[PDB]
RNA sequence: UGAAACUCAAAGGAAUUGACGGGGGCCCGCACAAGCGGUGGAGCAUGUGGUUUAAUUCGAAGCAACGCGAAGAACCUUACCAGGCCUUGACAUGCUAGGGAACCCGGGUGAAAGCCUGGGGUGCCCCGCGAGGGGAGCCCUAGCACAGGUGCUGCAUGGCCGUCGUCAGCUCGUGCCGUGAGGUGUUGGGUUAAGUCCCGCAACGAGCGCAACCCCCGCCGUUAGUUGCCAGCGGUUCGGCCGGGCACUCUAACGGGACUGCCCGCGAAAGCGGGAGGAAGGAGGGGACGACGUCUGGUCAGCAUGGCCCUUACGGCCUGGGCGACACACGUGCUACAAUGCCCACUACAAAGCGAUGCCACCCGGCAACGGGGAGCUAAUCGCAAAAAGGUGGGCCCAGUUCGGAUUGGGGUCUGCAACCCGACCCCAUGAAGCCGGAAUCGCUAGUAAUCGCGGAUCAGCCAUGCCGCGGUGAAUACG
């Protein structure tokens, strides 16, 4: 994974909106294309809509899913099985 | 689909490179690009003159372009009119000291690229391709060549079924390294499509 | 052999280094 | 098992199954059909059905051609049978002397 | 091949006994072109057979070879509508190759855990006339005699 | 999608990763030699002509 | 004895050139045989068929498609999908009219693109002490032509390639034979790797192929002597380091050398068999080189190109997704199933290459990946660099193991704007299948196979176990 010497990566344009909502009190839905952004402690309790290439998937962030990436919760392939 | 290019096969044996210089790893590409652009411009402008070979030389910030041609006059102009016009068009592109020479092609009918272009011109003029090819070869042999072979491929005469027509005389030993064979290619654009023209002239073996 | 990273031979085949093949 | 390729064409599972029932005629000869491979294709003239099959006594290679994709397949089968029957019986010819 | 009868490679005599036959055996032991390994195994074996039975290893080895040489073999030939196992005499070149081949193969079917040891012991049994190597030879011969009736089909 | 692409490859990008070599002659994105700026096909085409200095058919 | 209806555009004779034959003769090729190692089974990597999908772009199709185009898909690439946008347009040549040109720097909105906008000084030749007046240097704005299309057709094509096949062949001129297709030559006897050469012959020549001319390797010489070498004499910090020298090794340019030339033998000859000399012998080994043509072979997606089709979109920009999906099926490979083996520790011996936001000595932090210091090298100087098998010692003791290293958990490193999908590497733990593989099937005839490692192109990084090279060690067998 990403070097610890470097940052904990959030796209700033995603993060900024989080803190904005935190101040005034949360929350509206946040449509983002930032799959690469880490879920960050400030984001918990929000519901962020993560674009998977097609649809924006509503993801309610929790205490368990902090360390992860946003993409991990909006799967990019439809697979219901074979035959 | 087989035969090796008869010139590349003879580089540094019977035939010499057209861009003669040295350049290091950091530079080679950029010189080469400029070299080709020089050929790009000149190939368009000097076509009517009878362009056969375009030699290029380089030292340091200065370059010498030697143009071989059947009609030296069409290059030079009236007392140097076009010849001067060239250096300016040239060193604008080059951006450096671009020496432009001209030199005679003693026998255009022994110059393979010339023979090739002539036949290509003839078949864009809707001439009889087979009659043409026999003629071309007849010209080249009369001019003294030890052998000749000329080939035209495509929708010949406009036919829907592509075909290849060739004719040859004397010797054309494409397998012999020490045999000097000038080679040339010419593209003939017609209303029904592209024809390819190949000319082989066997000047002699070394 | 050559497929095991935790061995000298494996690190050679793979062209890397580490505890099991130091430089 | 058996592979079918539809070159620059779309076909259905139905059509694929049809081919399998058609190749099935070769089972007559009670010999192993090893990796049979059918290639369906469209020329301007009609369809083309190609096949390469190996058996303990040789390979079968045949091409069938016809405006009707099914006939093209049927002629492919006909050519394959004739080959398989030769492969299976040519050895018997010279039992004497 | 089709044009001419190929040339038998003349081997270089081995460093320790000066023997082309030993060299040949070494190569047959040799896996993956590790001839140093191959050389040791034989020479180690040569040491072992001396310890177990004090004689000349070279004498043992050579005796073991002469014991595994098939003098007669069967080679198939499909005559008419049947494949007959035709009895044939083995050329001395081929006798050698088969002998050295079976020696190593039978050696490496043995249960003891080190190659030098297996190579040692098999050479000891084959010298005395026992072991899977000689069993191969005996069998090949028996097949040939068994089909003596087809010895007129010989080419 | 071609000429737009031989163009977009020229302009410097938003991030230096997105840069990639195209064949300066034919616009090919694949098998582009750094040393010449050319693809494997053009590399062969010019070399056979003798318009690559020092380059020759290699035989050993 | 002997019709017709109906139906077909032929049915036929002979001969010609092919092709074919479970017809014949004679030959050749790792074609079989003789061998040695694999594939098909396992796990995994990779391409493909399918199936799935919003999309899983596209081509390649028996041999000759399938680690092929792809010599580097996270974004880019990218041609597909979804969504957000642009309209002479990312790009060419124009002609016209407004702005100021030209170039840089920020602000807002936005995922970004884009839309919005606030900055700031244009040379010229010019009336210029003066407002003011351009021209075209280049941009901007509105037009109209036009651009642009990896949209279709490789069955309209050029180019280049694959294949039969490095096979020994394919023909022409004139003469002769035949009403004619066409034959002859080119067949025949001998010979060769070869339509190679010899002899004969209604044929006599010629051409394209064969061979040779070119490259590498093997012996030797000449010319050169550093950044390469060190035989001998001096120093020798204890290292060709210093003096010195270029002998030797080498390096790299030019030559010599092998021609069946020489003897024995058989030959009508061409040649074949054997011998010597020689580093090399009968093409010395390998390479480059591929006839007329075939496969209506391959490629309109490398490029070009006829024609058809798209034009606020079948063009163009961006963000994200996909090309990496997974009931299955096949092709190519990697690693294996172990003792001729595995593991540790110490110790030897290469070649060809590559390297200035590059290769990195050496130092220090870290078990490590790596990080921070830092010298050298436009590199026969310095660096990648250690080659590995091997050698010497020690452990393992026949067990699904100290074989095997898949799968998964956890912790880190580095590249990169960014490693969720979807990177490589390190470390801890986990420790699968697999006990040598059915029908079937591949490679190789000698420095070959097998086995061992090293480099390079592409390349930020890498999914390379691929490809192209390089040397180390080094077989088995060929009756036919
Ligand atoms: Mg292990
Ligand atoms: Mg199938
Ligand atoms: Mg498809
Ligand atoms: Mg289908
Ligand atoms: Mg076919
Ligand atoms: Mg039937
Ligand atoms: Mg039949
Ligand atoms: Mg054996
Ligand atoms: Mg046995
Ligand atoms: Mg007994
Ligand atoms: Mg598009
Ligand atoms: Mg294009
Ligand atoms: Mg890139
Ligand atoms: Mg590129
Ligand atoms: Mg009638
Ligand atoms: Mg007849
Ligand atoms: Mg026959
Ligand atoms: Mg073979
Ligand atoms: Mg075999
Ligand atoms: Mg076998
Ligand atoms: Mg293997
Ligand atoms: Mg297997
Ligand atoms: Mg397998
Ligand atoms: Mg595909
Ligand atoms: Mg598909
Ligand atoms: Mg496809
Ligand atoms: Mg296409
Ligand atoms: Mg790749
Ligand atoms: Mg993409
Ligand atoms: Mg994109
Ligand atoms: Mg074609
Ligand atoms: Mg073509
Ligand atoms: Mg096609
Ligand atoms: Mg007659
Ligand atoms: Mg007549
Ligand atoms: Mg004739
Ligand atoms: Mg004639
Ligand atoms: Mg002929
Ligand atoms: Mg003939
Ligand atoms: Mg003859
Ligand atoms: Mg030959
Ligand atoms: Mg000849
Ligand atoms: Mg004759
Ligand atoms: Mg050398
Ligand atoms: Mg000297
Ligand atoms: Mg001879
Ligand atoms: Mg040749
Ligand atoms: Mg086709
Ligand atoms: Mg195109
Ligand atoms: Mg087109
Ligand atoms: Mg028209
Ligand atoms: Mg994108
Ligand atoms: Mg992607
Ligand atoms: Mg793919
Ligand atoms: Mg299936
Ligand atoms: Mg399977
Ligand atoms: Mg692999
Ligand atoms: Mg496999
Ligand atoms: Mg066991
Ligand atoms: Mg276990
Ligand atoms: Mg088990
Ligand atoms: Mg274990
Ligand atoms: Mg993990
Ligand atoms: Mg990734
Ligand atoms: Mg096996
Ligand atoms: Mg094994
Ligand atoms: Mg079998
Ligand atoms: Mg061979
Ligand atoms: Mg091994
Ligand atoms: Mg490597
Ligand atoms: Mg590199
Ligand atoms: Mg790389
Ligand atoms: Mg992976
Ligand atoms: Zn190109």
């Amino acid at each position: 994974p990403r070097s610890l010497k470097k940052g904990v990566f959030v796209d700033d344009h995603l993060l900024e909106k989080v803190l904005e909502l935190n101040a005034k009190g949360e929350k509206r839905l946040i449509k983002t294309w930032s799959r690469r952004s880490t879920i960050v402690p400030e984001m918990v309790g929000h519901t962020i809509a993560v674009y998977n290439g097609k649809q924006h998937v509503p993801v309610y962030i929790t205490e368990n899913m902090v360390g992860h990436k946003l993409g991990e919760f909006a799967p990019t392939r439809t697979y219901r099985g074979h035959g | 689909g087989n035969k090796i290019h008869p010139i590349g096969f003879r580089l540094g044996i019977t035939r010499d490179w057209e861009s003669r210089w040295y350049a290091g790893k950091k530079q080679y590409r950029h010189l080469l690009l400029e070299d080709q652009r020089i050929r790009g411009l000149l190939e368009k402008e000097l076509y009517s003159a009878g362009l056969a070979r375009v030699d290029i030389e380089r030292a340091a910030d200065n370059v010498a372009v030697t143009v071989h041609v059947a009609k030296p006059g069409v290059v030079i102009g009236r007392g140097g009119e076009r010849i001067r016009v060239l250096r300016e068009e040239l060193a604008k592109l080059t951006g450096k000291n671009v020496a432009l020479n001209v030199q005679e092609v003693q026998n255009p009918n022994l110059s393979a690229p010339l023979v090739a272009q002539r036949v290509a011109e003839q078949i864009e003029r809707r001439f009889a391709v087979r009659r043409a090819i026999k003629q071309a070869v007849q010209r080249v042999m009369e001019s003294g060549a030890k052998g000749a072979k000329v080939i035209v491929s495509g929708r010949i005469g406009g036919a829907e079924q592509a075909r290849t027509e060739w004719a040859a005389q004397g010797r054309v030993p494409l397998h012999t390294l020490r045999a000097n064979i000038d080679y040339g290619f010419a593209l003939a654009r017609t209303t029904y499509g592209v024809l390819g023209v190949k000319a082989y002239i066997f000047l002699g073996e070394v | 052999g050559k497929g095991d990273r935790r061995t000298r031979r494996g690190k050679i085949w793979r062209g890397t280094y580490g505890k099991y093949r130091p430089r | 098992t058996m592979n079918i390729t539809s070159k620059q064409m779309e076909i259905t599972p139905a059509i694929r199954q049809h081919v399998a029932d058609r190749l099935a005629k070769l089972e007559k000869w009670q010999t192993h059909l090893i990796n049979p491979h059918i290639i369906l294709s469209k020329e301007p003239q009609g369809f083309v059905a190609d096949a390469t099959i190996n058996t303990p006594n040789g390979v079968l290679v045949a091409s069938g051609k016809h405006e009707d994709m099914y006939t093209a397949i049927n002629e492919l089968i006909n050519k394959l049978e004739r080959q398989l029957n030769k492969l299976q019986h040519k050895g018997e010819a010279r039992r004497a002397a | 091949a089709r044009r001419r009868r190929a040339e038998v490679r003349q081997l270089q005599p081995d460093l320790v006994y000066g023997d082309v036959l030993v060299t040949a055996f070494i190569n047959k032991i040799m896996r993956d072109g590790k001839k140093n390994l191959a050389a040791r195994i034989f020479y180690d074996a040569c040491k072992i057979i001396q310890e177990k039975t004090g004689q000349e290893p070279l004498k043992v080895f050579k005796q073991a070879v002469e014991n595994v040489k098939p003098r007669m073999e069967v080679r198939s030939r499909r005559v008419g509508g049947a494949n007959y196992q035709v009895p044939m005499e083995v050329s001395p070149r081929r006798q050698q190759s088969l002998a050295l081949r079976w020696l190593v193969q039978a050696a490496n079917q043995r249960p003891e855990r080190r190659a030098a040891v297996r190579i040692a012991h098999e050479l000891m049994d084959a010298a005395e006339g026992k072991g899977g190597a000689v069993k191969k030879k005996e069998d090949v011969e028996r097949m040939a005699e068994a089909n003596r009736a087809y010895a007129h089909y010989r080419w | 999608a071609r000429k737009a692409l031989i163009e977009k490859a020229k302009r410097t990008p938003k991030f230096k990763v997105r840069a990639y070599t195209r064949c300066v002659r034919c616009g090919r994105a694949r098998s582009v030699y750094r040393f010449f700026g050319l693809c494997r096909i053009c590399l062969r085409e010019l070399a056979h002509k003798g318009q690559l200095p020092g380059v020759r058919k290699a035989s050993w």
